[PDB]
């Protein structure tokens, strides 16, 4: 054998008796590109979402200004932002917003789950971050999407004096990362996220983040919008009326919409029938609104 | 950058160049005042000195380097006046583009103009930038002229007294943390004719206060070790009448003057004994000069007083000077009665009470040899009064049966039993003088010298019991019977035991390890300048060494004792008497060493250091010539133990790299005794470092290779957590191997550490640096070591006691006048303070506060408290006296 | 081109500097190893690839450590477990007679055998052997002037039965062990500490006040435990602690869900100190700028037994301090101090030896060698007119 | 390593001269017989057979453990993989000048012993704390403040770069520096500043993570800050926001209020309570003077009272000219005017007028600075800065 090739964490076998390297046998996988965060072409909703006009003037002003105009921020001197933060109750335009914007800034689209399927094997949030960032590098101008959970995954360093978890660290290690030199290039980073104030983004504010966008729950125009986003991709009758549906319940959040089409379904799937009615809608809003 | 505008300097200072060429003709009044006007503001902004830059300091300078010499020469009017600012841009605005000395050249321009500087401008000038140039030039401009030209363009006449009116104002302004800037200045300026300006410094002192005369003082004593041979010669007697004129300390100065007994002359040699004499304020305070006069560094003028019963208390300052019997045998048996145990029955070598169970079962080792290195044990750690009688039988028919160099050996027990009791310890050893054995009877002989070694009886019973064997017989009692007037006559110069000892020495007598322990005793019975010894040595050397290409026993004693004669005072004028004439046969380059580059003590000349490695770093020789390179490495030991760890470090840096890993076989046979003649107390990188060349035995060649060693390594004195290592190194020798060869010198070599109970002075520097003899001794006890053929046949008995020179290590008592007290004493490590603000902790080891009365160990600085002004000494070893009334609870 | 600091201060830079690259020069001409995994200089292993070794390997097994629990009679018969292999039931070995085998102590055992060889020290867990204080700063009496009564009170209390155990015997008496200092902030209790700690002829034992206070329940107390079981092990130790309100002085239960383990270590604290076979010839010092809010247990002598209290000086004190902490100067001797304590009335020993450092901020400012004494007048004036500004705010 | 302790004076003094004169002369006696040395005998022997010899000596498998004790200079007590632990036999081929208990050691195979230490992991708590590299440049970026800058650099930079000076009159040099103002003038900021010129280290903390949910961590995450910052080099601390926890104890109310005063004893005993740590400077930051404990305030633990006032307009301009510098102005645009009549502003205030001013011509895709952009900045800024405090009765 031969030393060159030995990395760090690689599976090798060793001797019965005085234990020399024997062989070298093959890796398995790299656990994170093994489950690697699916790089999407960004399949928009060609803006029509009304209700979030205002909030689709602030995204464009906020993030999609330095990506179209560099020419601006040179001339007037202005440091290029890295980071949004977005924050609000859930289902009022997390993930959809993101999408829209990443296929109208003409950028592919990449969102991480990586809550704490990664964090298993305790250090991969220490690479989880490192070679992500390393396809977010490699792949095209593009942005990433990261979620709620790395507040959930530190707050700040009291686990430095009580133990980090290993996760901390990874927030550590992400931090460089946030840091490091990009001045926009091609890697742009975009938050989701609910509960803001829990996390260190006092120490995030010089430099590494930015202008962060707001949330209301959502009006009857956003509610139809996201009504017919999420009965896309179901077999579903034609004239069903959306909008009689939208106005039939009063008011609600944008999470329990998809358990009225799961459930809808589950009531079509009773009628022994491939369609999916209006009764089913209707008996859907009833039995939904009721939880 | 808002510099210029509201500051006047770029306007009114700039536009003041403009009145040395337009206004020195047709300007009378535009000759000095157009420029003084200006001139005086930038003289009064000059003297305020509290910032680097101001406004005259870096702005007018820029046209002021070129104005020094196309303004000032034609200013033209340079009068007394004008000493405002043409007499300070030198020692006021320095320029900015320096080239080396190119103000040394400006200041000679500027040397008229510096008395107009010479009293508003002294203040703030041996301070900020001005002192830089003012010492600088004094140094350099004094360097250049020196006195060739005395007379020649005042470049001696007015230099001197510009640097005596400094060296007053460095204590007229302030008496600052500087003061050692004063010699500094009166070094540089004035190296080789050093003595006037530094007796200037000397009168200055004399009118300076009397307290700040002791800092001063030490930094003397911190250049009186290591400046220059010819500046010995000047700074030690430079040292002479300042706190003997100026001060009337006359205590503190007797301690430290003994630096300048030998590289000066005889004279001053003696010139102590001399003052002390003339000197007569009450009987105290010189009692305790004569303290240290007694047998402390050497005794010399201990029969020089008595001339008529002249001097006040006489027979008291003889007994003192003596170290008879109330000032020594009282003393360490008050304390080895009333402060440890005067059993010690030999368990120091009855301790191993644990390892004949270790390892199966023991009782395999029948040599002959451990009997005598038991004996020596025993009758070594009994010391002050551990009287054996009649535990000595196993000696005692040791003494018939067997091992004539064991029965010499052993026979010295009772004399090394009562060192120092000269009158009780002659009646112990009397029994042994009838005896039927010759063995027996010179061992008693060997024990009434060692009895009085370093005690002046009036009685002489070592002369007057040792003088009728001197000459008795041809054979080894012929050998060993003079060797009692080497031990205790030693220290002293006195022609009658000279004579005595002349005739085997002179006689032409082919035994050769008669001559040569007759040698090693003659020449050094008085480490002096005795010619006629001298001439006798050489003489019976060229009487016998010339025939012959053989062994080194040739030169073990005889070239040894002639180098003896001036060591210690060997400034390199004993080479042409001595070396000179002797370099007759080439096999004893050995000798021919031994006696060429004798020279003397820890002192400086490293040139002669780097000589006696440079020549003959190791030259690949083939068996032939390594021993010439083998004494030049001993030589190496010498010139490092004096200056007090300043080449100790470095000495243990080189040999401890260069020669122990790279040596064919100097490096790994001979250059380790260094470890014991350099250092005694024992440290965790010298006493560890010896036995990682000495834990591997290299049996390639005989294995006492590495058991001499082992003896050097164990050599250090003071008990301490040294048994692991011993008895290890013990086990590792023991019954499995138990070589004969060093069967007694395993057993020698282990337990001797504890040596005596607290007797282990070996260090050979008292106060704080000063030898005093004890070297010339030490060097037989580890020079004569050449692994075999010595400990058996002829050589050991030069070993056996000639490292006696313990010289009452015990550190506490009062001698409150007659004895009055007990005292509270605070042990405290070494002098950390050389060069800060005046009054200081002298060391960091808090204090450890103990009112007993107990010894220090060898490095340690113990001070006293409970207001009892130790007014004696103010060097804090312990000697005696600690008088009273600082008027203070 | 440049400036130079005194004389020749520019050569000396380049005799030291020359000289430091040619060791460095020198150690690479002869071959010198570096960062051998760990591992020793070539120089200072040459015994280690030697006989030493050798005899380091054959004679000495592992001897692997066991500990005891229970001893059997006439037979030795000791039952034993090892730290987590199991537990046996062994003998000693002839090498050591069965005097120190007692109980409850770490013992050595022969891995093929299992046989007892060698007893070890009992196990002290790091956090405690750290806060032994293992040096002694050097702080003379001299050095704590000013506050005389005090001083010997404090004296006569501590040093007096661990040097002369005469008097008290023929008196027949017994010492107050355990004496609580209190006052103002800054004004000796550190240096009182630093002082009984210079001349103690013992051992001395710190105790960080919040040490105790710890994550995990229960522990204080076996940091108690260990404390005094140490103090036990030797002979004549002293304990002192330090900001005793952070152990606990309060015995609040107005709704009590708040502290109740710091009152717990207190309780373990206040049990082992008196009661039930007390602890010996130990000493114990407190000290506390708040002894109001403590524990009435604590105040009840026969554990604390002094309230030796401090205060602002007097006139003379401060002359005394300025004496002892500006003596270590170079100033003129015109100096006067009396002048200078009269200005200042209220003042701290801490205050007096910031005037000290401000004293030589003063002489660092301007270009000065010394504090001269009109420098020293102004700088003396200066300092009191901002510390007037600063006891204001 | 450890070539003499030759420095004694401290100062000009030739015998200081003439020890590392005669310094040199022992080593150059040195480089000229080892290089008389290597000519005759060039063998490398020491990396030819004791190398050698000493990898066959220590077992090929090498069990790596963990050292608990030190028992003697030849045994010392360790642990093994999962359990037991032992009483091997310390060799001396190991270096033990770092042999503290709690690194790794390795040992053979059969009979355990300790052959050598393999290196310490670096701490985790270095990498997290530390102010990394300059987080602003250097002090062109900052307005002025003069005799502000002035007492830090003599007390944190001019003991570091030249400590040759403070031992001349040997007075130790202050320890601590405590730094208060009005909210938002100079605080921190000149703080970060300063971590751009120093030469060591430099760790800042903030008092809000100097709380904690679990009663025990609060003094030892103190405990532990020190510790780290002590054993590195002459290091600097910076405590930011420390007036959040050592505010007053008058209260004494049960709960975590009553926490607070008990890690702050702590912090108050390891500043200086028993043997102050060398090469260690403190740099304290505060928003309020009155509402802190006066145990702090008393001197040995701050002594450099700095105080920060607000500059009206005068470095007002030089503050604009700094944070208006990296972009582009107008002829239109200017500055003087904005400030002309108004005398209570702060250097937080003129950075969001500046960052702002350039948010109006970046949302209306407009030209580089208009005048009206600094006019509606400073009324905007304004809002932010006083918005509904309720004075209409001036007291
Ligand atoms: N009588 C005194 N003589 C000399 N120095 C004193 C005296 N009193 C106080 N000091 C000085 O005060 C400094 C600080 O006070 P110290 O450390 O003793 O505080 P303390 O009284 O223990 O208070 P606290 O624990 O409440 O902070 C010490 O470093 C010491 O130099
Ligand atoms: N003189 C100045 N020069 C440049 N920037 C300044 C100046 N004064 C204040 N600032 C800005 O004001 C902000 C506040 O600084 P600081 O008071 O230390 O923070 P905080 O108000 O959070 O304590 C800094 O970010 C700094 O950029």
């Amino acid at each position: 054998i031969d030393i060159n090739d030995v990395t760090p964490n690689c599976r090798v076998a060793l001797r019965n008796d005085s234990y020399t390297l024997h062989k070298i046998l093959p890796n398995k996988v790299d656990p994170l590109v093994s489950l690697m965060m699916v790089e999407k072409v960004p399949d928009s909703t060609y803006e029509m979402i009304g209700g979030l006009d205002k909030q689709i003037k602030e995204i464009k002003e906020v993030i999609e200004l330095p990506v179209k105009h560099p020419e601006l921020f040179e001339a007037l001197g202005i440091a290029q932002p890295k980071g949004v933060l977005l924050y609000g109750p859930p289902g009022t335009g997390k993930t959809l917003l993101a999408r829209a914007v990443a296929h109208h800034t003409d950028c592919t689209f990449i969102r991480v789950s990586g809550s704490e399927l990664v964090q298993k094997f305790i250090g991969e949030g220490a690479r989880m971050v490192r070679e992500l960032f390393v396809m977010a590098r490699e792949h095209a101008p593009s942005i990433i999407f990261m979620d709620e959970i790395d507040s959930i995954g530190s707050s700040r360093l009291e686990g430095g004096s009580g133990g980090d978890s290993e996760v901390q660290r990874t927030m550590l290690e992400l931090l460089n990362q946030l840091d490091g030199f990009e001045a926009t290039k091609n890697i742009k980073v975009i938050m989701a996220t609910n509960r803001i104030d829990i996390l260190d983004s006092a120490l995030l504010r010089p430099g590494r983040i930015d202008r962060k966008i707001e949330f209301p729950p959502p009006n009857e125009e956003a509610r139809l919008d996201i009504l017919k986003i999420h009965s896309r991709k179901m077999n579903l009758t034609r004239g069903i009326n959306l909008r009689k549906i939208a106005e039939l319940m009063p008011g609600a959040s944008g999470a329990e919409v998809k358990g009225v089409c799961t459930e809808a379904g589950m009531y079509a799937l009773r009628e022994r029938r491939v369609h999916v009615t209006q009764e089913d809608f209707e008996m859907a809003v009833a039995k939904v609104m009721q939880k | 950058m808002e510099e210029g505008g509201r500051d006047k300097a770029p306007v009114q200072p700039q536009q003041s160049p403009a009145a040395a060429p337009g206004g020195t003709d047709e300007k009378p009044s535009g000759k000095e005042r157009r420029d003084a006007g200006d001139k005086d503001k930038e003289q009064e902004l000059s003297e305020e000195d509290k910032q680097l830059q101001d406004e005259l300091e870096m702005l007018v300078e820029r046209l002021g380097e070129k104005d020094t010499s196309l303004y000032r020469p034609a200013l033209e009017e340079l009068r007394r006046q004008i000493r405002s600012s043409t007499t300070s841009m030198t020692s006021v605005p320095k320029p900015l583009k320096f080239l080396r000395p190119h103000y040394g050249k400006l200041k000679e321009i500027y040397e008229n103009m510096a008395p107009g500087e010479n009293k508003r401008f002294a203040a703030d000038i041996i301070s900020v930038l001005a002192m830089t140039m003012s010492g600088e030039r004094e140094c350099l401009k004094y360097r250049l002229v020196g006195s060739q030209e005395e007379l020649a363009s005042w470049g001696h006449e007015y230099v001197r007294h510009l640097a005596g009116e400094v060296a007053k104002e460095w204590q007229e302004l302030d008496d600052a943390e500087k003061v050692q800037r004063e010699p500094l200045l009166t070094l540089v300026k004035e190296i080789v004719p050093y003595n006037m300006a530094h007796n200037a410094e000397h009168e200055a002192c004399d009118l300076l206060m009397e307290i700040e005369q002791v800092d001063m003082l030490e930094k003397d004593i911190d250049e009186n070790a290591y400046a220059k041979v010819c500046l010995y010669l000047t700074s030690c007697v430079n040292y002479v009448p300042e706190p003997e004129n100026s001060a009337l300390l006359r205590c503190a100065l007797g301690v430290f003057r003994k630096f300048s007994r030998f590289p000066e002359a005889l004279r001053l040699a003696l010139m102590l004994n001399d003052m002390e004499l003339v000197e007569d304020i009450f009987t105290s305070c010189k009692d305790v000069v004569v303290q240290k006069q007694m047998a402390f560094m050497l005794g010399r003028h201990g029969v020089f007083l008595e001339l008529s019963e002249d001097v006040e208390e006489y027979e008291d300052l003889t007994e003192i000077m003596s170290n008879v019997q109330l000032n020594s045998n009282f003393l360490a048996l008050a304390r080895e009665l009333d402060i440890m145990e005067p059993k010690v029955p030999d368990d120091i070598y009855k301790t191993h009470l644990e390892n004949n169970r270790f390892g199966g079962s023991g009782s395999q080792v029948d040599s002959a040899r451990m009997n005598l290195a038991s004996s020596f044990v025993n009758g070594f750690v009994n010391a002050a009064f551990g009287q054996d009688k009649l535990l000595t039988d196993d000696g005692n028919k040791w003494l018939y049966k067997n091992k004539d160099h064991g029965m010499l050996s052993a026979a010295a027990s009772l004399g090394m039993i009562l060192l120092w009791d000269v009158d009780g310890g002659l009646t112990q050893i009397d029994k042994y003088l009838y005896s039927s054995e010759d063995y027996i009877k010179s061992g008693a002989l060997l024990a009434c010298g060692i009895v009085n070694s370093g005690v002046r009886n009036e009685c002489d019973p070592a002369l007057a019991l040792l003088s009728d064997y001197v000459l008795h017989n041809s054979n080894t009692m012929r050998l060993g019977s003079i060797f009692g007037l080497g031990l205790a006559y030693a220290g002293s110069n006195r022609e009658d035991v000279l004579t005595l000892l002349l005739p085997v020495m002179g006689d032409s007598k082919s035994s050769m390890e008669v001559a040569g322990v007759t040698a090693l005793a003659c020449g050094m019975i008085a480490v002096g300048s005795c010619n006629g010894d001298v001439t006798s040595t050489i003489l019976q050397t060229i009487m016998e060494k010339s025939e012959t290409e053989l062994k080194d026993t040739y030169a073990r004693w005889l070239p040894l004792g002639l180098g003896l004669n001036h060591l210690g005072k060997g400034e390199a004028i004993e080479a042409i008497l001595a070396a000179l004439e002797v370099v007759s046969e080439p096999f004893r380059s050995f000798a021919n060493t031994l006696v060429d580059v004798c020279a003397y003590a820890g002192s400086g000349n490293v040139l002669k250091v780097q000589q006696l490695l440079h020549i003959c770093s190791e030259h690949f020789d083939s068996k032939e010539k390594e021993e010439d390179k083998d004494k030049k490495e001993k030589k190496d030991k010498d010139k490092k133990e004096a200056p007090a760890d300043m080449g100790a470090h470095q000495g243990v840096a080189v040999l401890g790299i260069a020669l122990i890993a790279m040596g064919e076989e100097i490096g790994a046979e001979m250059a380790l005794r260094t470890f014991g003649h350099l250092l005694r107390y024992g440290e965790p990188t010298l006493r560890r470092a010896v036995p990682l060349a000495l834990a591997l035995i290299s049996v390639s060649n005989p294995r006492l290779n590495i058991l001499d060693t082992l003896s050097k390594f164990s050599h250090d004195a003071d008990p301490e957590v040294s048994y692991n290592s011993i008895f290890a190194m013990g086990m590792v020798g023991s019954g499995t191997n138990n070589a004969r060869l060093a069967a007694m010198l395993r057993q020698l070599a282990q337990y001797h550490a504890k040596d005596p109970n607290n007797l282990f002075m070996v260090r050979l520097a008292q106060g704080l640096t000063h030898l005093g003899k004890g070297t010339l001794t030490l060097c037989p006890y580890h020079s004569d070591r050449q692994l075999m053929s010595q400990v058996a046949v002829a050589g050991l008995l030069t070993v056996l006691v000639s490292f006696l020179d313990v010289r009452n290590i015990i550190l506490g008592k009062s001698h409150y006048v007659l004895y009055g007290l007990v005292a509270a004493m605070q042990p405290r490590m070494l002098v950390t303070f050389d060069e800060e603000l005046r009054p200081l902790p002298v060391s960091v080891r808090v204090g450890q506060a103990v009112d007993v009365v107990g010894q220090a160990g060898k490095p340690k600085t113990i001070t006293g408290f409970q207001t009892h002004t130790t007014p004696v000494l103010l060097a804090h070893g312990e000697r005696a006296e600690l008088a009273t009334e600082e008027f203070l609870p | 081109k440049t400036y130079g600091q005194s004389t020749y201060s520019r050569q000396i830079k380049q005799v030291e500097d020359d000289i430091q690259q040619l060791l460095k020069k020198i150690n690479e001409l002869t071959g010198i190893k570096e960062s051998d995994t760990g591992l020793a200089p070539p120089a200072l292993w040459d015994l280690a690839a030697d006989k030493q070794t050798l005899q380091s390997e054959q004679p000495l097994q592992v001897a692997r450590c066991t500990k005891i629990i229970n001893a059997d009679s006439e037979d030795p018969k000791y039952i034993i477990n090892v730290k987590q292999f199991a537990k046996f039931v062994v003998d000693l070995s002839d090498q050591v007679a069965p005097t120190d085998i007692e109980e409850g102590m770490r013992v050595g055992v022969d891995r093929n055998k299992y046989q007892i060889h060698i007893p070890l020290p009992p196990k002290i867990d790091p956090t405690v052997t750290m806060m032994q204080v293992e040096e002694k700063p050097d702080v003379t009496y001299s050095d704590v002037g000013g506050c005389k009564e005090q001083i010997e009170k404090l004296r006569e209390v501590v040093e007096t039965p661990l040097l002369h155990p005469e008097r008290f015997v023929n008196l027949g008496i017994e010492p107050p062990k355990g004496v609580l200092l209190f006052g103002p902030p800054g004004t000796g209790k550190t240096l009182c500490a630093r002082a009984v700690a210079n001349r103690t002829d013992a051992c001395f034992i710190r105790v960080i006040g919040s040490e105790l206070v710890q994550k995990y329940v229960g522990e204080g107390a076996r940091m108690v435990r260990e404390l005094f079981e140490m103090a036990r092990t030797k002979k004549a130790c002293l304990i002192f602690f330090d900001e005793i309100d952070a152990i606990g002085g309060a015995r609040f239960d107005d709704g009590a869900g708040g502290d109740n383990e710091v009152q717990r270590t207190m309780l373990e604290l206040i049990n082992q100190l008196d009661g039930f076979d007390p602890r010996g010839n130990i000493k114990v010092l407190m000290a506390t700028n708040r002894p109001d809010t403590l524990d009435p247990a604590l105040m009840r002598p026969g554990r604390l037994d002094r309230k030796i209290e401090f205060s602002l000086p007097d006139l003379e004190g401060r002359t005394h301090i300025f004496k002892i902490h500006a003596r270590s100067m170079s100033v003129e001797r015109d100096i006067r101090f009396e002048l200078l304590a009269r200005l200042c009335p209220n003042s701290t020993g801490a205050e007096i030896r910031s005037v000290c450092t401000e004293a030589g901020m003063f002489a660092i400012r301007a270009r000065r060698k010394i504090a001269t004494e009109k420098d020293f007048l102004e700088a003396v004036n200066k300092v009191i007119k901002s510390y007037a500004k600063f006891s204001a705010t | 390593a450890s070539k003499l302790p030759l420095v004694t004076p401290h100062t000009q003094c030739r015998l200081k001269l003439l020890k590392l004169e005669r310094i040199k002369d022992y080593l150059l006696m040195e480089e000229e017989f080892i290089r008389n040395q290597e000519q005759m005998k060039p063998l490398e022997e020491k990396q030819e057979e004791e190398r050698s010899k000493v990898d066959d000596l220590r077992g090929t498998p090498m069990s790596v453990g963990t050292l608990e004790e030190i028992i003697d200079d030849n045994h010392a007590i360790v642990s093994t993989s999962v359990g037991s632990e032992h009483y091997v036999s310390i060799l001396s081929f190991v270096d033990k000048d770092l042999l503290e208990p709690g690194c790794s050691v390795l040992l053979n195979h059969k009979v355990h012993a300790v052959i050598g230490v393999l290196m310490d992991d670096t701490d985790p708590l270095v990498t997290v704390m530390k102010v990394e590299k300059a987080p602003q440049e250097t002090y062109a970026d900052i307005g002025g403040l003069d005799n502000q800058i002035q007492e830090i650099k003599e007390s944190v930079e001019l003991p570091l770069t030249h400590p040759e000076y403070y031992e001349e009159m040997g007075i130790k040099p202050p320890k601590g520096v405590i730094l208060y103002g009005p909210p938002g003038t100079g605080k921190t900021l000149l703080a970060k500043a300063v971590a751009n010129q120093t030469s060591a280290t430099f760790l800042r903390v903030v008092g809000s993570e100097l709380i904690q949910k679990y009663l025990g961590d609060g003094p030892k995450l103190v405990r532990e800050l020190f510790r780290v910052a002590e054993e590195h080099a002459p290091s600097i601390v910076f405590i930011d926001e420390i007036d959040a926890i050592g505010t007053k104890r008058y209260d004494s109310n049960s709960g975590g209020e009553r926490e607070i005063q008990r890690t702050m004893l702590e912090l108050l005993n390891q500043l200086d309570g028993f043997d102050s740590r060398g090469d260690v400077k403190v740099i304290m930051a505060t928003n309020r003077i009155e509402t802190l404990d006066p145990a702090l305030i008393r001197p040995g633990r701050i002594d450099r009272k700095i105080e920060f006032p607000l500059p009206d307009e005068k470095t007002k301009k030089r503050i604009f000219q700094i944070h208006t510098s990296r972009m582009t102005l107008a002829d239109d645009v200017t500055l003087d005017d904005l400030i002309m009549a108004k005398d209570d502003l702060s250097g937080a205030d003129i950075k969001a007028i500046c960052t702002e001013a350039g948010l109006m011509a970046l949302r209306e895709r407009r030209m580089k600075v208009t005048n009206e952009d600094f006019k509606k900045s400073k009324e905007n800024v304004l809002y932010k800065k006083q918005e509904g405090t309720p004075e209409g009765l001036y007291l």
